[PDB]
């Protein structure tokens, strides 16, 4: 069976590279913290040059994308079940395995109930009790209140997706559900609003796009690349659609003609866009202004 | 001249020895002016009378204007280290938000 493509697969990262972008002046705007008085060096225009390049290098590791992984599957095992203890206890003891050198997933964190039985701990359990003994800057024990919906409905009509999704790298594991719940949240609210702008140039962009293409709902991220002259991401996109979906109708048929280019989104909009007629006026929009002036 | 404004930095009332009072009385008024927006000058008025070194003092300086440069509009271009005769002064370039810690006069 042909693999399915992944997250981390070099073909999908470079495409979702390129559809992200970069903008030195997005990527390194400046953080509202404690200042320190600026720096000068006189440079010619080849140090300058230079200096842009390392920017440009930086600017790619701050864009490194945070990991896309499924939902854990529950902590379920009982270790032992010793009865002559039941009723000597009243609140469950806690037994975490602090050794330095071993990974977090590879701890033993298990749990003495009152009943007597020895069970491993749950993954609510396993994370709160990392963040007690090996506490990470950013993490705070207990889940912090913006994540609510309310809160969070609070943050996306500030614009403030980058901030929500920044906020659920530093507190949840990728695999967790509130990591995803918060996640598939903001992305729905950016898809909806059409605000696709506010995560370019940022690290939130790779799984945003790759959120739609699973979810089959592309229509309007290509709506949104094609009206802002982006119509060589639009293209990427749609290889992306019929890389991760190959037996779709719309791969199938670009096969057929072997489109490329502007080819591939007007392939898209007659099979299986969603909103295909949109796709068609803006694409057809942007070629008569293209055309027009040039 | 509405966008200046002036503030004083020292008032000496000084007594000489002239046949008027035998010991006369005199006021020697320093002042400051400047529009908060890069203009800025200073005086010395002299008078028998505090209101009269005030006056003098005032309008003397706004004809010794100094430019002075700001970094971005609120700071120094850079570092600045002198001597005026037996008064050291050090200044330094700071980030925004940092305030005016200097001495009472320099923040005036």
């Amino acid at each position: 069976e042909v693999k399915k493509p992944a997250f981390m697969d070099e073909e999908v990262q470079r495409i979702l590279t390129k559809i992200t972008g970069l903008d030195l002046q997005k990527t390194f705007r400046p953080a509202i913290q404690p200042l320190k008085p600026p720096t000068y060096k006189l440079m010619t225009q080849a140090q300058l040059e230079e200096a842009t390049r390392l920017a440009v290098e930086a600017a790619k590791v701050r864009l490194k994308m945070p990991p896309v992984l499924e939902e854990r599957k529950p902590i379920n095992d009982v270790l032992a079940e010793d009865k002559i203890l039941e009723g000597t206890e009243t609140n469950k003891y806690v037994f975490t395995d602090i050794s330095y050198n071993i990974p977090h997933r590879e701890r033993f964190i298990v749990v003495r109930e009152p009943s007597g039985t020895l069970r491993k701990a749950s993954w609510e359990e396993r994370d709160r009790v990392i963040q007690i003994y090996f506490p990470k800057e950013g993490r705070r024990v207990l889940p912090p209140v913006i994540f609510k919906d309310e809160n969070l409905k609070t943050m996306y009509s500030q614009d403030r997706h980058a901030d929500v999704l920044n906020l659920c790298v530093a507190q949840f594991e990728p695999d967790s559900a509130e990591y995803i719940k918060v996640h598939h949240q903001t992305y729905e609210d950016i898809d909806r609003h059409g605000k696709y702008e506010l995560l370019r140039s940022t690290r939130h962009f790779g799984g945003m796009a790759w959120y739609f293409v699973n979810k089959k709902k592309i229509d309007g991220l290509l709506i949104d690349q094609i009206q802002r002259d982006l119509v060589d991401d639009a293209t990427s996109l749609v290889q992306l659609y019929h890389m991760l979906h190959p037996d779709g109708q719309s791969a199938q048929e670009a096969k057929e003609q072997a489109a490329e280019g502007v080819d591939l989104i007007k392939v898209f909009a007659k099979t299986e866009a969603q909103r295909g007629a949109y796709i068609e006026l803006a694409l057809q929009t942007y070629q008569e202004i293209v055309t027009s002036h040039s | 001249y509405e966008d200046f404004d002036t503030r004083i930095l020292e008032v000496r009332n000084v007594f000489n020895m002239t046949a008027k009072e035998g010991r006369k009385k005199s006021v020697r008024v320093l002042v400051a002016v400047g529009n908060g927006n890069g203009a800025a000058g200073f005086a010395i008025g002299k008078a028998a009378d505090r209101g009269d070194a005030f006056r003098k003092a005032k309008n003397r300086a706004i004809h010794y204007l100094h430019y002075i440069e700001r970094y971005e509009g609120h700071t120094i271009f850079h570092d600045i280290s002198l001597r005026f005769k037996r008064t050291q002064i050090r200044m330094k370039k700071q980030p925004r938000g940092y305030g005016l810690r200097c001495h009472r006069a320099i923040i005036t």
